[PDB]
């Protein structure tokens, strides 16, 4: 990875291309709580639907969401986990997420400054709750943080935005919080198509993380 | 130094004594020995305190990812297998420690661990100087049959003979049960106290 | 391995082209159980024809067969049985079959990030019964994984898959299920060609892995 | 060396002696025992005063670090938990000290920690060769219910006792009261030597 | 990196062509104190803004402002974080923050004379108070440091260090050095733009660093 | 050996003795103790005299780098804090020595620094086998009013008295005087003997 | 760096472009000492000239000026610094300069014939007293070494040199020897310009090295 | 380096080039001793050329003079001075010069075979007496060693050599030796130039390297 | 052994025995100990040969090549500050030597140097297991205004005393003599034995 004349960096904007082709996720802020959605496509009758994971958690009150090269999203989210074990060992308790979102970035950022390897073609959602309250966090192949009240990656990550941009209201209730969501990952579909049951998780201030069954996804879908 | 961990039909109930001591006094009256490590595991410590935090620490943070990684708690005999595996490697620089590990996946299991690595499945164990005082009212009163009320009782009378005669065990009596309905419950100390008032200990 | 404009790594596509072009072999889930056959094709009569296995076991509960450059599959079942050893070791026995799958997976990853070294041009099917219950799992020159009741790989996979989609019954006699299989490897025959007696393995819960015996396999040919 | 750490409603009283004895022989008679390592939190030191110097060094820089990092104060028993992790890591070479690490999160707390890296919390606690002497009088006169000034006589009178009887304890008495409202403040040598008149110390 | 027929090092002044789209930003000294503000960009309303900081501490008595490539200004700072705790502890104190913008500079310096890395596209400036006085240093790519009475950086670093030059004087009061501060950033917007409530921190001889408040911003904008 | 130094309201006031003992035995009767590492800033040994002669040297250059690269003298506090750190780090296999550490920032001070990396900031110290003679004269004589000459004539009492008793000491004695004024400066043998006669030693 | 079929190390040449860019400086011999003299360019006056420094002190009986790429200049000095305290640790005391040269320029020459890295575009002037009595010695990019009598470095080397070599005198007055440097450094300027105050010290035998004042440089210009 | 077609090492070649425009220097045999003699090039008169030495000293009994890139020369020279020590260390003296001097080629062939390095643009000669008897040695960048009764190093060495071949008399008188050698080097001048003061050095059996005066050399002259 | 280096107005001389003893007898009547190691600098050793003879070797290539690389004889208060750091730097693992250098830069110079690396400069000095006998006879009959020939007899009886009463001590006796003039010149056996017998020794 070298400079541009332009000061830019190729190899770091073809790993964003790559990240574009993935599936969409969003995650927004709520009355003390943060949610996750991610439109699983469903492809084929064959695969283990049941099996098939799009939120990972990190830890109880930490979860994560990604888009990219799948091979890549799982070395880092295991990075993540043992990064955030770490922590409680030599602290007891993770008190800020800000900082185990900074140790995953600064592990993809060196990849964008030293030759011999190429950059992570991923994005990640990073959500929880910690010392300070319900928090959101984006980070991006470059390595790159920014902390949101509502956002979206993957390919319908402009379709989401401009909706959520338009459309999102704070400390919403969870069940209006969670209607808004589904709303606008449909309005990111294709002409003619569908969204099919999404996998949803969310948080709330004191409890773990929760994941929602399929008869509660399907209530709002 | 006190530590029971006992196996019923259904459940495990441990308890410890909460005294700690250091530079040769009663320097702490309320420490901690019993600890959750797992949804459905527990485990008591004995020796060093300094070692013996560490392993808590490690355990909690080694269960948890297993965990995460493969969505279903680890077996109880793999924990006791994970610290043999742990304490033997530095038996030469040992950590100074008697552990005990419960808890429930089909069935419940109580494992006795040495600081060499060794672990051995048992009905009834117990750690600690005043375990041999425990070791003499289980091996009396003990029985396969005993309800999980029974069960408690047996263990609060088994510490407060071990408070008697062991000059290193003293201060309030902690119980956690272990089963599948509730998980691992940590007693009231309410409920103790009542307990021993009944029990005229 | 670098990206393309497009974010996409010519080298791991270039490897994937490797793996269509090797033998045809299929996985499918049955009643408390997971069978998998593969197409051995019989060349010349002066290979020791008994010598010869393309399904192999891990351990005697876990089971693969491989399709793509044969030396990389040879280093990577080998991987695999290390690996899953060491799991034994460390924890008393196998829990999660998928977590042994990953360990394998991601030493096919790295070698699609770092330089110095070429992907491994090979695609695995692992099947066997677990903690959970009888599972199937592919991986891919990428590193990539995903849980089936039904799959396949080889130059055949296309034509195997597309039939299972439509023939594919769940919880079927375990006769039922091979001769299915049986069907399916037919089905990607090129035209005038015939089906040798294929290598049949299967497993059903509370049992070890069984290998069919010739005669067996003929039975159902 | 005396020290001494109690909580109290809202509040933490720390004290220790200025003594310092090198080479057999009361060599310095104005040290420092007792620091403040983050806005309201403070650390007591015992034991090998090379050791216990470097580990102030080491903490005050990592406290430091962290608040810039995490834009918060670190947790008391976090506090304590990266001591018992820098101690118990060279537990075969180990520092020669003792330690008192006590402030104010949401609530007051005190810990005591041992070389072994050994970490118990506790209501009141001493480190030093006068620890027993101050232990008889908290132990005689120590009161949840006590207010601020109460507690700092306590202290003194604790510490003054312990001069008495301790050859390794002497100096002037050192006292910084920890609160949420004012944050680590060290009491002025006017006001303590006010108190050791009023007492008839 | 290598040289050029004309003694130019490429890679490093393409490094500085990507500082030059940062945010701006610029520092200038008064009575007994140093002042730094940064132009915060403000965008979307989605983003959590009261998490979004660009005047970084690395003690309580020194402060950087950073434009340039985000990733590679986070690592940095990071640096020159553990850099002065290192200090503090070997010396009980820090004595010299020149030597503390030396040491970031040598870390950024090797990057432009060894292979294997690129630069960090990152241009910093350094603030705060030591034994000497009031200081304010800029470090560029190349590992270039100059000690500054004012001075700016990012795509506006030509306006304002034009107005700058112009309009500065010396031992100004706080306020009027705010004051100033605000008019030159303002000199530096686009037609028809306007400026958003920016950073503001500074510090006075004797005190700890002070980062202003948000209506405290706004009485002066 | 002995080594003093003591702070008056402006000055820096070191001495010692020149005897040197190898092999058992008075080998040398001109050995060296008193050095100036820095423009304000003196340093003495006692100890080993192999380890003590490479700690100099090491501090001669740290010093010299550090003013050059920071434009400006170290801090006795930092001087004190490296020896420290430097002595700690090899506690286990440590340099056999103590040392006084003296200078003026803008403020006279003396630190004393033992083997194990303890540092302690004091009015006036002491160090070698010579010391408890030496603390004896100044536990009595020692006043903070006095004056730079007084200063000199106490150190050189001070000294006397200890070669009267200690066995290991001896030789002339070297007195150095630091101030802002006139920096580190090393007096004439020609003025502390006539000194010496004229206090009637 | 290999070689051209002419015998020549082109990026050799190449740094040697990088330092005809610098500033210009110059030393001379005069009776019992060495006068070093930069001519420090004044730009702007937001810059804090209170703080730059053009001659370097390396011990207090050594002094270097530099020109070129000014990180790379500071690296070596600092490079200088360390070696000649080890000198000191090791024998006590530094008995000769030109040692301690050497000890630059190797670590100058290894850049020139191991790859992976670029030669230091730098040219460095050394002046001090040692055992032997004053001397001055250069260090180009390649890495050699010459004792002068007088020299210059930087864009107005040649013409500095060309006026030395018509009206250098030997055994000078100190006074005299400095009038002379100021008269070099004018007459390599550009049609137009003027001579700002430039920096100057020099040594004599038994004293150690001493750096002008502003009043005492103006009193020559 | 690798080969050409016709099995050529291009860079040892163009090494070889460097070499070909350095100094000259020639050495020869004597009645019972060696003689060294450096074409010192005067240049400029602002050099201190009581510094300048052509031939260097390895140990008390052996010399060496060096043409090429002088940088690399200098290291050459201490290695050798190194390697020397390590023998006396090892057996207590050194026996036979021809081992330094392999020990010296043998560094000097490795970076022909290595890649990441250049040749050392270097030719040396080496001269002494040791166990055997006075002896001269060259040294090319190849790693080539050759033992001369008479030889020559440099832009002159062919015609040095070709001078010699004609002239050149064995179990010469040290001054005729002396003689011989000037004449030589005159003959390798160009048209319309003179020889310089050359420095000269001289070793005979059972004593130590002479090094000759100013004065001695200009009798010669 | 027995080895003696003094120092006068323009010259150091340096003389010693040459009995070796091995396997606790005296195997060799002829060893040698002392060494010239610069064209103005000399070396005498003690304590254990293998060590010894591996010092010297070291020494002569170190200061060879410095003189080559600087131009220059290393000035000897530098040769002994190598030793310091070479003999320091495995204090843990030592030489087990003394050393005496002595040698001529613009004065004459003798260091002694400890196995610890401890190098003190005195007027003169003694090493090996006759020293205290050597000391006898030089505090006695040293005088500072000596002449050369006057200094070569002082040193043979200083040496002949030794040889009477250490039983370590013995042999032909070795003398050298430094000066700027001549450089380093070891006298003849025919001249030491004629001032032997003058001297009624």
């Amino acid at each position: 990875t070298v400079f541009s004349p332009d000061g830019r960096l190729f190899q770091v904007e073809y790993a964003r291309e790559a990240v574009k082709k993935g599936s969409t996720a969003l995650g927004m802020k709520f009355a003390n709580g943060v949610l996750l959605i991610s439109d699983k496509k469903v492809r084929s009758r064959l695969i283990e639907q049941n099996s098939i994971e799009k939120i990972q958690l990190i830890d109880d009150y930490v979860a994560a969401v990604t888009s990219g090269l799948v091979a890549d999203a799982r070395v880092l989210v295991d990075f993540a986990r043992i990064s955030a074990q770490q922590e409680k060992v030599t602290y007891g308790s993770l008190v800020n997420i800000e900082n185990l979102v900074k140790r995953v970035a600064d592990q993809m950022q060196q990849y964008t400054q030293y030759g011999g390897v190429r950059p992570y073609g991923v994005s990640l959602i990073f959500a929880g709750i910690d010392q300070i309250g319900p928090r959101l966090f984006d980070c991006d192949p470059a390595g790159t943080i920014n902390e949101y009240k509502a956002t979206a990656i993957g390919s319908g990550k402009d379709a989401v935005v401009s909706f959520l941009e338009r459309e999102y209201k704070e400390n919403l209730p969870e069940k209006e919080a969670v209607t808004l969501g589904i709303k606008a990952l449909k309005s990111s579909l294709e002409e003619g198509e569908e969204l099919k049951a999404p996998e949803i998780a969310s948080i709330t201030v004191g409890n773990k993380y929760r994941i929602y069954d399929q008869e509660e996804v399907k209530k709002f879908l | 130094t006190t530590t029971v961990g006992i196996t019923l039909k259904d459940a495990v109930i441990m308890a410890t004594e909460r005294r700690v001591t250091m530079e040769n006094f009663i320097m702490h009256k309320n420490g901690k020995k019993l600890f959750q490590i797992d949804t459905y595991t527990g485990m008591t410590i004995a020796g060093l305190v300094g070692d013996a935090q560490v392993l808590v620490r490690y355990m909690k943070a080694e269960l948890e990812l297993y965990r995460l990684q493969r969505r279903v708690n680890m077996p109880i005999e793999a924990v006791a297998t994970l610290l043999s595996n742990m304490l033997n490697q530095v038996k030469y620089m040992p950590y100074m420690v008697q552990l005990l590990v419960g808890g429930i996946d089909t069935a419940p299991h109580v494992f006795s661990i040495d600081a060499a690595g060794g672990s051995v499945e048992d009905i009834y164990a117990s750690t600690g100087s005043g375990s041999p005082f425990v070791y003499g009212v289980l091996e009396s009163q003990y029985s396969e049959k005993m309800t999980v009320d029974e069960g408690v009782d047996l263990v609060i009378r088994a510490i407060s003979a071990a408070k008697q005669r062991d000059s290193a065990s003293g201060g309030m009596i902690d119980v956690a049960v272990i089963t599948r309905k509730d998980g691992y419950v940590q007693l009231p100390t309410d409920q103790i106290e009542s307990r021993i008032r009944k029990l005229g200990l």
